[PDB]
């Protein structure tokens, strides 16, 4: 995150962090997520596509920082890594970049609601905010494009819905913009996502409630003019959603 | 990687 403020798991009780194992031993951060109900957590296909072994990766929540503990987050093993059949990665952008995990303790168990966790809803199919309404972002990544290093604290800050036809405009992104995505920049462009904060919720008051309606996948670096975040558009993935969880 | 990715590992 770029700009935005130092947050913790309580105001954005349903992010999920994931990491990867690696044969040497070292545990290192993958991306964000988003816990939609007890057992499933979504993300982006692009996070795992390079290494798509499901015994890889553990998934916590109720998690405020990087590379240390939080007082009530639950670690949990992926039982199924669900990645869209139809992903594909452009010399620019990715399409189809959703994906799902769903998550069971050594012990057997899904999420149990916390202070710390919480679910987050779906939209309706089709359904979205109008351009122009504030939405806010979550996560773990850089702070500033130039960075080496992630930040230790969880990060969150606001972003206004752009409309399709201000996203494709040429010295905004063109046609590499679909209509499986939406786009999303602060008015003076101050803040943003950035690496690291992919797979992470872009999330909106939609009539009334809280909910899901991105989830990070890309943009031309991190708070720069004219280059809006870019994020998979969910109420256009209901059905692949509903079919891969209603198991 | 595409050019405009935000995953860590890009």
């Amino acid at each position: 995150i770029i700009g935005g403020e130092f947050t913790t798991i309580e105001n954005q009780p349903w992010f999920a962090a994931i990491y990867r194992r690696h044969r040497g031993g070292s545990v290192t951060y993958v991306c964000g997520g988003s816990l939609i109900s007890p057992c499933w957590v979504i993300s982006a296909t692009h996070c795992f596509i390079d290494y798509p072994k499901k015994e890889d990766y553990i998934v916590y929540l109720g998690r405020s920082r990087l590379n240390s503990n939080t007082q009530g987050e639950m670690k949990f093993e992926v039982e199924n890594l669900i990645l869209h059949k139809d992903y594909s990665a452009d010399t620019l952008a990715y399409h189809n970049d959703i994906a799902l995990l769903k998550i069971r303790s050594k012990e057997g168990r899904c999420a149990q609601p916390s202070r710390t966790i919480q679910t987050i809803a779906l939209p309706s199919m089709y359904n979205d905010p109008q351009f122009g309404t504030s939405c806010e972002i979550t996560g773990f990544g850089k702070e500033q494009s130039t960075d080496y290093l992630y930040p230790e604290q969880l990060k969150m800050t606001v972003v206004k819905l752009i409309s399709h036809r201000e996203c494709q405009q040429p010295h905004y992104y063109g046609s590499e913009v679909t209509t499986k995505m939406l786009c999303a920049a602060d008015p003076q462009w101050k803040t943003d996502s950035c690496q690291g904060d992919s797979g992470g919720p872009l999330v909106c008051s939609l009539q009334g409630r809280m909910t899901l309606t991105g989830i990070v996948s890309w943009g031309r670096g991190c708070a720069l003019k004219d280059k809006p975040g870019v994020y998979t558009r969910v109420s256009h993935f209901l059905p692949w959603i509903r079919s891969h969880t209603k198991e | 990687c595409p050019a405009y990715s935000r995953y860590l590992d890009c």
